[PDB]
């Protein structure tokens, strides 16, 4: 299970989109006893929340997943060749931390609500 | 506190028979809270109804009671030789004045 | 033609009962080495926190079944607990005392309080003793026998063992939160006439409630909240006699306190590692500790709470206020605790008015040091003596009466103070906030149906 | 995040579908340590029951999910506006709490597995 | 909710397969405390595990998943009727043991990233 | 043509290991404040349990590899030992006590069994001492020295210090029913005939064991199942003679024990808030305590258990029973606790039999108050004196025995009682459970394709 682990950490971030799986299965596992066991917990909530906010997007049970959310130029302008096969994660990480909630807000309530109020009324059909 | 009248003073009946005794509390805002105790002579009194209308453990189905507001009643639906004492209610630290039920 | 359709994070929610978890400021904990009522079982609180109103919702809401209360209750005990599990137990304490009168200089009301005892004491190492002194409160010591030998002990011992308080441990009441876990909500009554019981058309949500400080008080609730618009009667039911009143004030009433005896502590080694802290000798003049308040903001106050009374029991009733008739010295006085002295005080000045249908007043304060917190028998405790003159300033805003009963005539109607159960002095602070479980999961038809 | 928690509790059953986000981002979060230990627990064990019980009817990252199953007017003889512009959630819920187990049976197993093994057959084909 | 649990536990697998959800609901539930809080937690954990593989193979919220995986005949070379009609999943499992693990290799890595990959790149289309 | 399908929620499991959790009745927590086995750690029992029969299911049980044996025994032993935390201990009470016999009212058995004892006592306060008097069995008293000075010293006094059982706390066992967590089900074994070993045609799953009752005893199970047809023989090898055969009746065979003694609970002050009970005097004659069985009936029940054996050692073999060849007072004597009062029964009469192939009985039972329980050395424990005169009523339902091993002609075989782990004891209700680890995820072959 922890063979490859972080191993694309220094990967090209389409290198690193390959190995998805094995970094999603390392997230999952006295007073020494209960120390360990806040810790257990608290990654079992840590691993909650992400499905949730996952699952708030239309992204259950995926690993990729695409969206209606129109990229702007404002979080980044660079191209894709530059992301994609000349930088890595932990970089992109750095370079859109600031803007990551306003994302995470364009994903969170306008377009996955206002995508399964459209399934809805389309289904009245 | 509350005036508690508890009438008629002397009830005679007979065995077998439905009796109906009642209490009128005056001095009140009128709710469910009223209690029914027992006292054959020579002992202590015994709790027979527990609120408005329910029973203490323990106690027989025939001794049942009702009522609401500033009006409520005692119904011994069948009068057993051991159901003949003095009857009270009870509104907080209020008591009747005592209905006798007396073979007759 | 209707198809059910589930819908998930639906505003619903039923009554619950949950194990709330506090919420504290770091800053005070960093000011604070250590506080009986523990910081570090609770958890920082967070800045700016939020209320939301819930707009035409109203809530029924019951202030005298609120396990938010219990749970208070069974926390302040345990966190009391588990601060005086670490310090010293004075169980080598329990020996004969031969005690005599102070009277180095004595005014005529403190006669006999304090009193001079002698007794043998062991030491750090097991083998050697020694002889020492110290100064005793009459209410901490009993006769040994009837026969006048002088011969006294402290009043736990027969029953009981009695524990030190730490005396780096402080005692000054700081605000404490409670927060709802994940998947529960605090509803809060906005309603500024409110009695505690019956639905509350004004509802808020907050993530906390306000901070309440963990103040233990007899007869009159000290530094709490007060009333918005007016004075406010609280009973479980006004006409029982059994339930105790809760009063809160709309505006304070000041109270002054002090014991102005210049105190001293005095270290006495009882083993290895074990210290007793005595009082000492008492630099200068002795006097008895008492308290002041303002006599027409207690009579203005007085005469509010006189009003609310009428509006629940007649209007030409008669309202007197009268004294304790017994108990424990807690209950019978003005129980408190400022600066770490347990003062107890006698308001048979504070109501002492009968209020027909139409400048300072001092309360005579006495000191205790063995203290038996939460009307439990067996866990005393030493409250270790307070160096220096204690002057102290606090708010009365509330307090815990109850109506006589039997009542011959009923034009008239007394109200006496009462108290000794912290449940309703902390259900005076919780009154407005009832936890409530949310239901995420609900089923509405739609037309909309399933491809 | 905590910020319109519970705001639309008052509003109507529509105007309060429209927030279901708000809610569900809000169910996830010494002797007091195992207490609050035991609370953190019991909100994940409750927030994992509610998921699996929108996974055995198909609305696995779902806020909104509609189903085969016919409304019964036993349930509620009411019409859609009476329901969803002129009530609440909270008096919903107090009008079908006797009811919710029927529905939550008829979802359960006979919408959920007759579907499933009808798409097993046709994916058969 | 415990009603009929393990019930098929001796019926054909196709028998036992119709009754999936009565043991999926089955799964979720002083030093004695944290004793069971561990209990507790290491069965949140494990559902958690077995959610996360269901996931990672593209079969969230569903009981039954078909893939795009081959079956080998190494693995068993049994007829259908053999299997769903003349054996129970308890005797299937004795027999699949040693090759439970080459099959969820084969689900885990190859077939769900790269169907993925591919439902990305015809999203691009 | 085939393709890989994923099945979850399959009815599939493993052997498995888990940490069970009790079901008791929150009825019975009610009417007892505390019972050494904690219903506080357990949970309230669900009304109305759940068994579903596992029909075409053929299961392996080994009745001699559970953990639900063991995981019972550290339970029974821990809530043993935190129940006896808070009590007083008795370290106090090791000193020198001066002894004489008792001959108030005596019978020749009872000779010497008890002795009046003399001793110093610490009283509340540290200071002072007090010369107090106590009835002590000569079982619990050891000679300090060989020369007859009659200066005497408590059993444990040398190796251990001995803790005092509160006399609030009760000792009746009550039924705990052992559930198991989330993922994981308890498999039973519904085969009338099943031996603890070997597959099990008839299994049904429950959510929880029936209630069993922490029923502690030697050479005898009292209180317990009983086999539904016919006696059951269980030994994890009979032929080895180093594995105790655990019998299971069909009919139980009752047994009515008494202390006839009119008993005194003589309250002592050792410490603060410390008491220690003592046995006062005896109300009227003293009598020794005895347990009386049903003669026709032991015999019955021995002549089936008999025809059991015989169908392991032969049909012409000669069954004997024998009394025990030695060791502790626990093994030798049918030990057990009724009433809080903890009994050591002489069982020579109920195994004094030779069977060949082709009115009631008493036992002397002997009273102790230092029990060592489950076979420590080091944690002995004071049981309080029980008011009154005590009757006792149980069901033998089995018996613990051991055969004699080197038998010189191979005709006969001898069996012995014995017992002293309690492991063989709860073993004898847990020996049709077996907890399974429910592996919900398939993978089976089909011809459908994901699209
Ligand atoms: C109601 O609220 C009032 C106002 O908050 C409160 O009075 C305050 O009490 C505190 C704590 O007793 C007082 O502070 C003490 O007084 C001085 C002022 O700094 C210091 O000498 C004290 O520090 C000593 O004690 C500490 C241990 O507690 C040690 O850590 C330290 O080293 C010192 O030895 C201490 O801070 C404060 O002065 C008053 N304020 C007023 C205006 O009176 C009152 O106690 C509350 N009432 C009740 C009943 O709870
Ligand atoms: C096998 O089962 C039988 C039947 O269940 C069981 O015998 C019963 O034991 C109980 C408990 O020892 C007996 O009840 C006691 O006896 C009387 C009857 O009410 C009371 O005096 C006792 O109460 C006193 O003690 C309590 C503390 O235990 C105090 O709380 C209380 O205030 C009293 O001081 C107590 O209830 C019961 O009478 C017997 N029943 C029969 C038929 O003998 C037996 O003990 C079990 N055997 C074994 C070996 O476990
Ligand atoms: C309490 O009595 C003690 C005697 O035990 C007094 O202590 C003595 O005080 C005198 C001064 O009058 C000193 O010379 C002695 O040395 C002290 N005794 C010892 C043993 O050192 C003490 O003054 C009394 N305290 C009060 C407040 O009256
Ligand atoms: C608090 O206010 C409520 C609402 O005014 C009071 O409830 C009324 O009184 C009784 C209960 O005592 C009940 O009949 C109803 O719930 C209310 N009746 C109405 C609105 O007609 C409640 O009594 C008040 N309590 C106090 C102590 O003042
Ligand atoms: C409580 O009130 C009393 C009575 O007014 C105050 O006692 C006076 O205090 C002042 C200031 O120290 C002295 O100058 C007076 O001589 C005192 N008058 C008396 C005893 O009649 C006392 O200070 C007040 N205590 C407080 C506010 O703690
Ligand atoms: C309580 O009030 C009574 C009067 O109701 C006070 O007693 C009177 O006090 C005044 C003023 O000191 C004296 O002139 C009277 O002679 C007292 N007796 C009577 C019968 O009026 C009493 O002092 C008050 N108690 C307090 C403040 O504790
Ligand atoms: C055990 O011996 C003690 C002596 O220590 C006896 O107690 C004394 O009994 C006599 C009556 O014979 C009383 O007058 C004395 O007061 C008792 N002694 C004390 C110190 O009070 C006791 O009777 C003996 N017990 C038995 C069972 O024989
Ligand atoms: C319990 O019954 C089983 C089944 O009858 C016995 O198992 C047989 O005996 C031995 C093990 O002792 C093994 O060869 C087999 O498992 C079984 N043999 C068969 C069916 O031919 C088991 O011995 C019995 N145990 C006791 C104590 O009677
Ligand atoms: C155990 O059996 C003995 C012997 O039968 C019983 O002792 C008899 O008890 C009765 C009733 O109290 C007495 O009248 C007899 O005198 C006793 N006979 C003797 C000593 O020979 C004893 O009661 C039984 N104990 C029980 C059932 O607890
Ligand atoms: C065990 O059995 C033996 C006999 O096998 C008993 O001893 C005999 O008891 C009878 C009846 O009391 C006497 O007549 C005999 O003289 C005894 N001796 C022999 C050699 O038979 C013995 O009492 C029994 N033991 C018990 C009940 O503890
Ligand atoms: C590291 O970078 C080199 C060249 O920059 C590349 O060939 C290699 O694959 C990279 N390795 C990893 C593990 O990212
Ligand atoms: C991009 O962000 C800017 C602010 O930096 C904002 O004004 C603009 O509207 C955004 N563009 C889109 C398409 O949302
Ligand atoms: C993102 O982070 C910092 C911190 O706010 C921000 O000031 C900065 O502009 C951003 N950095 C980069 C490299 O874009
Ligand atoms: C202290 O001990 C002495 C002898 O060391 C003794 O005479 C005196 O009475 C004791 N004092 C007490 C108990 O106060
Ligand atoms: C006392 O009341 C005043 C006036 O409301 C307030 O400002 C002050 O903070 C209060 N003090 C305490 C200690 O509660
Ligand atoms: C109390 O005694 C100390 C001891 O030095 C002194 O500094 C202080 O001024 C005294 N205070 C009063 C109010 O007398
Ligand atoms: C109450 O007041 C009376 C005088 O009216 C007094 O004698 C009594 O001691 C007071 N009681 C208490 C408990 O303070
Ligand atoms: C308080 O006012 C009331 C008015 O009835 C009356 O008892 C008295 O005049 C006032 N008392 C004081 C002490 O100011
Ligand atoms: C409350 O109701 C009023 C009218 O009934 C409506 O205008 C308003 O939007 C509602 N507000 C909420 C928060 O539901
Ligand atoms: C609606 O419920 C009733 C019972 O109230 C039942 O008889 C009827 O069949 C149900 N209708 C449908 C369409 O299932
Ligand atoms: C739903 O709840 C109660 C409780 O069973 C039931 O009797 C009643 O008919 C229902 N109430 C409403 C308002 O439909
Ligand atoms: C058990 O098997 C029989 C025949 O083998 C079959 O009729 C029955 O349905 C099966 N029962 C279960 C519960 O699997
Ligand atoms: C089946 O497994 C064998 C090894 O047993 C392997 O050689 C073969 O390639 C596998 N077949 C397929 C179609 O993957
Ligand atoms: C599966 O399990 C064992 C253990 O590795 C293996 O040797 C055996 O061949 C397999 N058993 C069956 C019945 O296929
Ligand atoms: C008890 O103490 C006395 C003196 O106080 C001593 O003579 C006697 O021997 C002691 N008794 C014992 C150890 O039994
Ligand atoms: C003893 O056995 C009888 C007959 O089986 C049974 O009814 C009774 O409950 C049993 N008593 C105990 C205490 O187990
Ligand atoms: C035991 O002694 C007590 C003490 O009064 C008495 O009430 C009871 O009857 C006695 N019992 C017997 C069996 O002698
Ligand atoms: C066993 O019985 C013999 C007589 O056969 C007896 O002497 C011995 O003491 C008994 N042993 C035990 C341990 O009871
Ligand atoms: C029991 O029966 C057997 C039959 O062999 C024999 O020992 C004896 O007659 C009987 N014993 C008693 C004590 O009834």
């Amino acid at each position: 299970v922890f063979l490859g682990f972080l191993g694309a950490a220094g990967s090209t971030m389409g290198a690193a989109s390959m190995t998805l799986t094995v970094q999603a299965r390392n997230l999952l596992s006295t007073v020494w006893g209960i120390k360990q066991l806040q810790a257990r917990v608290l990654a079992v909530e840590r691993y909650l929340r992400d499905q949730q906010l996952l699952g708030i997007w239309g992204c259950s049970g995926k690993l990729i997943c695409c969206t209606n959310v129109p990229w702007n130029s404002s979080w980044s302008n660079r191209n894709l060749s530059e992301i994609w096969d000349n930088m890595t994660w932990l970089q992109w990480d750095k370079e859109i931390s600031n803007y990551t909630q306003i994302i995470y807000g364009l994903l969170e309530e306008s377009q996955n609500q206002q995508e399964k109020n459209e399934q809805d009324l389309l289904a009245l059909d | 506190v509350s005036v508690l009248t508890q009438s008629p003073g002397t009830l005679s009946l007979s065995p077998g028979e439905r009796a109906t005794l009642s209490c009128r509390a005056s001095q009140t805002v009128g709710s469910s809270y009223l209690a029914w105790y027992q006292q054959k002579p020579g002992q202590a009194p015994r709790l027979l109804i527990y609120g408005a209308s329910s029973r203490a453990t323990g106690i027989p189905d025939r001794f049942s009671g009702s009522g609401s507001g500033t009006d409520f009643t005692l119904t011994i639906s069948r009068l057993e030789p051991e159901d003949f004492a003095v009857y009270y209610c009870q509104q907080y630290e209020a008591f009747g004045q005592g209905t006798k039920v007396e073979i007759k | 033609n209707l198809w059910v359709t589930v819908y998930y994070g639906v505003p619903v929610w039923k009554d619950a009962e949950t194990t709330l978890f506090c919420a504290s400021d770091a800053k005070a904990y960093e000011t604070k080495k250590h506080n009986v009522w523990a910081t570090h079982a609770c958890v920082p609180t967070d800045p700016n926190p939020q209320e939301i109103h819930l707009e035409n919702v109203t809530e029924e809401f019951n202030m005298w079944k609120n396990n938010m209360v219990e749970q208070m209750h069974t926390d302040i005990i345990s966190l009391w607990d588990q601060s005086l599990k670490p310090c010293v137990k004075l169980t080598p304490l329990c020996v004969t005392l031969q005690c005599t009168n102070v009277t180095n200089n004595i005014t005529d009301d403190m006669r006999g309080e304090l009193k001079n005892c002698s007794f043998n004491m062991t030491t750090e190492l097991r083998d050697k003793r020694q002889k020492v002194h110290a100064l005793f409160y009459k209410l901490d010591i009993v006769p040994i026998n009837e026969n006048q030998n002088t011969s006294y002990r402290l009043i736990n011992c027969n029953t009981a063992a009695i524990t030190q308080a730490c005396p780096k441990v402080s005692f000054e009441p700081i605000p404490i939160h409670y927060c709802a876990p994940a998947g529960f909500a605090i509803l809060k009554c906005k309603d500024k006439k409110f009695n505690g019981t019956g639905p509350c058309p004004s509802v808020s949500t907050v993530q906390c409630t306000h901070g309440i400080k963990p103040v233990v008080s007899t007869q009159l609730l000290l530094n709490g909240s007060l009333a918005e618009e007016e004075v406010m009667i609280r009973s479980k039911d006004i006409r029982n006699n059994a339930k105790n009143i809760l009063v809160q004030f709309n505006t304070p009433v000041q109270i002054n306190c002090t014991r102005p005896n210049n105190n001293t502590r005095k270290s006495i080694r009882i083993g290895p590692g074990q210290w007793f802290y005595a009082t000492g000798d008492i630099i200068g003049d002795i006097r008895q500790a008492h308290c002041n308040v303002s006599k027409a903001t207690w009579n203005e106050t007085l005469g509010k709470v006189v009003k609310q009374l009428r509006k629940h029991f007649g209007n030409n009733t008669i309202i007197r206020f009268a004294n304790s008739s017994g108990g424990d010295l807690e209950v019978t006085t003005h129980s408190f605790n400022c600066g770490g002295e347990f003062f107890y005080c006698d308001t048979s000045g504070l109501f002492n008015s009968t209020w027909i249908s139409n400048d300072s007043i001092t309360l005579p304060c006495r000191i205790k040091q063995i203290i038996n917190m939460w009307q439990r028998i067996g866990q005393a405790m030493y409250a270790p003596p307070i160096q220096g003159v204690i002057r102290c300033v606090s708010n009365i805003t509330g307090l815990i009466l109850t109506r006589d009963g039997g009542s011959t005539d009923s034009t008239t109607e007394t109200f006496r103070p009462s108290g000794g159960d912290m449940r309703d002095n902390w259900r005076s602070e919780l009154y407005k906030y009832k936890v409530v479980k949310i239901e995420p999961l609900g089923v509405a038809p739609t037309r909309c149906k399933r491809r």
